C-alpha cells in the first residue's frame, strides 16, 4: 500500500498537525518554522506512494555584529542601535560612519542576508 | 540676493517645498540632541584612534546651533544651482517615499522590530530630520565643506 510512515523532521521546524505515525495516499502536512528562521521549499509535502516529498528548510537568522561594523567603520541605517537581527531573505542597510567613505563596491551598502551569512560593507577615512 | 533669486527661478513646486522643510527642520532645537550625539561619537572615534589633534580641540567646543538665513543662503551659493537643485530634488523624493509607504528602505531588517506602516514612515522622517540638521551645523561649524554636506547628506536621502 502507497502508505506512509511519519513525515520528515527538519532543524528549527516543525509540521503543523500532531504526529501520526501512518499516513494514507495522498495525504498532506504542512510545516513552520522557529519565532526567527526563515521557511525555504516547499510549505506542504504529500505522501506519494508511501514516499513523502522533499520537505523545507528553515534558515537561520543574520546576527548584526556590533565588533564588524566597528572593524568595517559602518553603522545600522535608520537606527541608532548596533544590535540587529535579520531574517534569511531580508535586506539589511548601512552607512559608513562619519569621516568615513565607501571602499567596498557600489550597492554593498544594502545587502541579503542568507542563512546566518551577511556580506558587511567596508568603509575607509576620507 | 542676486544668485539665491538665480536659484529659485530654476526651482518647481517640489523643490520649492522640500527647501521651505529643510529650512523648519533647521530651526527646530529638537534636534540639538542628534547633534550633540553625533559630536560626541565623531570626537570618541578620533581619540580612540589619536587622529587629528587639531579636530579633536575643536570638537572638544560647543558647536553653534544657532539658524541665520545668510548662512544658509552661502550654503545654497557654494553648492551652485546644480547641486542646490539635485539635492532639493533628492529630498523631495525621500519624503513623497515616506509619505506613499513605497520608501524600498521600509521592507529592510532595520524596520522590522515595528508593527505597521505609521510607525516606520515616523522612524523614516525622525531620522531624515536628525540628518539634515546634522550635516547643516557640522557645515556651519566648519568641520565639513559644501561639497561634503552634499556628498553626505544625498547617501542619506537615497531611496
Amino acid at each position: 500500500t502507497g502508505k506512509c510512515g511519519p513525515p520528515p523532521p527538519i532543524d528549527n521546524g516543525d509540521i503543523t498537525s500532531f504526529p501520526l505515525s501512518v499516513y494514507a495516499p495522498a495525504s498532506s502536512v504542512e510545516y513552520q518554522c522557529q519565532n526567527l528562521y526563515q521557511l525555504e521549499g516547499n510549505k506542504r509535502i504529500t505522501c506519494r506512494n508511501g514516499q513523502w516529498s522533499e520537505p523545507p528548510k528553515c534558515l537561520h537568522p543574520c546576527v548584526i555584529s556590533r565588533e564588524i561594523m566597528e572593524n568595517y567603520n559602518i553603522a545600522l541605517r535608520w537606527t541608532a542601535k548596533q544590535k540587529l537581527y535579520s531574517r534569511t531573505g531580508e535586506s539589511v542597510e548601512f552607512v559608513c560612519k562619519r569621516g568615513y567613505r565607501l571602499s567596498s563596491r557600489s550597492h554593498t551598502l544594502r545587502t541579503t542576508c542568507w542563512d546566518g551569512k551577511l556580506e558587511y560593507p567596508t568603509c575607509a577615512k576620507r | 540676493l542676486k544668485t539665491l533669486d538665480n536659484l529659485l527661478k530654476t526651482l518647481d513646486n517640489n523643490q520649492k517645498q522640500a527647501l521651505i522643510y529643510f529650512k523648519d527642520k533647521l530651526q527646530d532645537k529638537k534636534y540639538l540632541n542628534d547633534l550633540m550625539e553625533q559630536q560626541k561619537s565623531f570626537l570618541d572615534n578620533l581619540q580612540k584612534k589619536k587622529e587629528d589633534p587639531d579636530l579633536q580641540d575643536r570638537l572638544k567646543k560647543t558647536l553653534n546651533s544657532e539658524y541665520d538665513e545668510s548662512q544658509f543662503n552661502k550654503l545654497l551659493n557654494e553648492l551652485g544651482n546644480a547641486k542646490a537643485k539635485q539635492f532639493l530634488q533628492q529630498l523631495h523624493i525621500m519624503l513623497q517615499s515616506i509619505k506613499d509607504g513605497t520608501l524600498t528602505s521600509f521592507s529592510s531588517s532595520n524596520f522590522n522590530d515595528l508593527q505597521n506602516l505609521e510607525q516606520k514612515k515616523e522612524r523614516a522622517l525622525q531620522y531624515i530630520n536628525g540628518k539634515l540638521y546634522v550635516e547643516y551645523y557640522f557645515y556651519i561649524n566648519g568641520i565639513s565643506n559644501a561639497d561634503n554636506f552634499f556628498e553626505t547628506i544625498m547617501e542619506y536621502l537615497k531611496t
